[PDB]
């Protein structure tokens, strides 16, 4: 995504203020809770039947947090998105075989985290910047498999 | 399908949302012609400025036939007939639409409410506007 | 949500297949292997080469599923609730594939019987798939 | 998308015996008729009331015709697939605002039309040759909305 100016502005302001641990971890439990099939791919992490083993299991939190950087590191790459996550693509594609439609779930998680945390300072024309962002994030993941 | 857990969760947080549905809905919808202009192709016929009375009074609508919606858990399709009429057979909403607005409710509510909106809550409110939406876009008259 | 049309439809078609499913789900499983590759991730203990009679033998299980989903049309949870426990506690499918297995059957059915395979029998059986897919996805007790 | 050689010569060796009069007026009315909120972008067709009169209006069958002859200077263009629906990217993006996963139904229905006609020569080879084209055509015409 080329983001205006307004919106860039926005997303970085927003971002700036976020607990890169806390919400790192609260988006990926909250998708391993919401879709369940996601915890497929996250057997080796521990006992992940209950909401509450999940959003306080340990390994979700620590990988909670890689996910969220690899998005920080996006948003200073904001127009060479696909370049910036041409990596993370082939892990995902080739190794992992996570469809492409779970990216836009997470990032569907990841902004309702971000309305939970941020009430009223998530303004509609905030929110309109980051559907804009996730969005790009996954198109981005997606550009090796088709 | 609609666990048990899944309809206390689901009726135990329209408790709290409750008398102010209304606004959530006007939000919600609010949220979603901003967020994703295409949707506002469905309301030519609408003022769909910022303070908009008529959006006020839509979302009222919409937040009514949740309300309706909770209230008759174990047979949707019985409750939402006539919606369902009008969003299949009249409007011919495309389902995609649907995905999108029940995002920008569950936004809503994790907005006004975040004590309340548990990954729990979360999760069983996702299967509700699910479940709502292939009743609203099916047509079974 | 299923009108008693598509039931209609639904039903008159099944019959139509009468003793062939077993082939048409094997063939069925034979092309989703083969046009989504990553499916076969699922079977990493099958025999999947081509004529396998581990994936006959799966086929006719498949088929038979179906029979008796379409002897149950007006409660799929309840006839189907071991299935659903199998698929989403179980074995955690993705329901993207369930979306290419059913369109892979549909194919299977529209090649082997094309007199049948009417525009409105089409959009009964995937209005099918989509409810069996759904119910065989939830997590409802 | 990115086929092989083989692919190639099947998809190619298929489309010489298919009768381009008929099978894009049977894909579009399927389209109509099992996805029918896909009626709403075809009002000005006539009654798309039933099964029967969609599948008999003479603007579904010439505008069928329409769609399926672009997907042939497609399959003359398979290396370049994004450069040869930039226009119709356009055209379905800003002016008639369709929601891209229609182009992913419409290319499974042209598919089971396919199935439907060519009976036991539509092998899974074959199949898998033309999810590759559909799943490619759907792309291309969807990239117009990054
Ligand atoms: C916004 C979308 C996503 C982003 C940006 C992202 C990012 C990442 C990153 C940075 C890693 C670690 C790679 C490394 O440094 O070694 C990773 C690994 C992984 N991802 Fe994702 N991810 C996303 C979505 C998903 C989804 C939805 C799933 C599953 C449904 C998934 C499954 C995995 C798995 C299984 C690993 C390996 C983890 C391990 O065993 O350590 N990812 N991802
Ligand atoms: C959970 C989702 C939805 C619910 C509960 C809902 C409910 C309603 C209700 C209660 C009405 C009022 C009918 C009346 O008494 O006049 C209505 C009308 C309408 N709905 Fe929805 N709806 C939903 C989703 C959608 C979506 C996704 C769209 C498309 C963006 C849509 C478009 C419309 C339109 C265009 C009208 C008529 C507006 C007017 O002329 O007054 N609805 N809907
Ligand atoms: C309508 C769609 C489906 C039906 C009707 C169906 C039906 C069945 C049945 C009847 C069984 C075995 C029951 C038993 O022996 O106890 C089974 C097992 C299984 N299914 Fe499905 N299934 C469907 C979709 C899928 C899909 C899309 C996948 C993933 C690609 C999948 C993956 C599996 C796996 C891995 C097993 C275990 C087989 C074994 O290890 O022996 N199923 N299914
Ligand atoms: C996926 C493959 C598709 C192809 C190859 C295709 C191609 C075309 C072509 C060739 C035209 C006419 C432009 C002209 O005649 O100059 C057109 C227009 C149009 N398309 Fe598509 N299209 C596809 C999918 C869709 C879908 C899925 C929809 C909506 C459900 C759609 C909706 C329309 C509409 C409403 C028009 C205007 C036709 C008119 O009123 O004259 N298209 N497209």
């Amino acid at each position: 995504v080329h983001l205006t100016a307004e919106e860039k502005a926005h997303v970085s302001g927003l971002w700036g203020k976020v607990n890169t641990e806390e919400v790192g971890g609260e988006a990926l439990g909250r998708l391993l809770v919401v879709y369940p099939w996601t915890q497929r791919f996250f057997e080796t992490f521990g006992d992940l039947s209950s909401a509450n083993a999940i959003m306080n299991n340990p390994k979700v939190k620590a990988h909670g947090k890689k996910v969220l950087s690899s998005f920080s590191d996006g948003l200073k790459n904001l127009d060479n998105l696909k370049g910036t996550f041409a990596a993370l693509s082939e892990l995902h594609c080739d190794k992992l075989h996570v469809d492409p439609e779970n990216f836009k779930l997470l990032g569907n998680v990841l902004v309702c985290v971000l309305a939970h945390h941020f009430g009223k300072e998530f303004t509609p024309q905030v929110q309109a910047a980051y559907q804009k962002i996730v969005a790009g994030v996954a198109n981005a993941l997606a550009h090796k498999y088709h | 399908v609609l666990s048990p857990a899944d309809k206390t969760n689901i009726k135990a947080s329209w408790e709290k949302i409750g008398s102010h549905g209304g606004e959530y809905g006007a939000e919600a919808l609010e949220r979603t012609f901003l967020c994703f202009p295409t949707t506002k192709t469905y309301f030519p016929h609408f003022d769909l400025s910022h303070g908009s009375a008529q959006v006020k009074a839509h979302g009222k609508k919409v937040a009514d036939a949740l309300t309706n919606a909770v209230g008759h858990l174990d047979d949707l399709p019985g409750a939402l007939s006539a919606l369902s009429d009008l969003h299949a057979y009249k409007l011919r909403v495309d389902p995609v639409n649907f995905k999108l607005l029940s995002h920008c409710l569950l936004v809503t509510l994790a907005s006004h409410h975040p004590a309340e909106f548990t990954p729990a809550v979360h999760a069983s409110l996702d299967k509700f506007l699910s479940s709502v939406s292939t009743v609203l876009t099916s047509k079974y008259r």
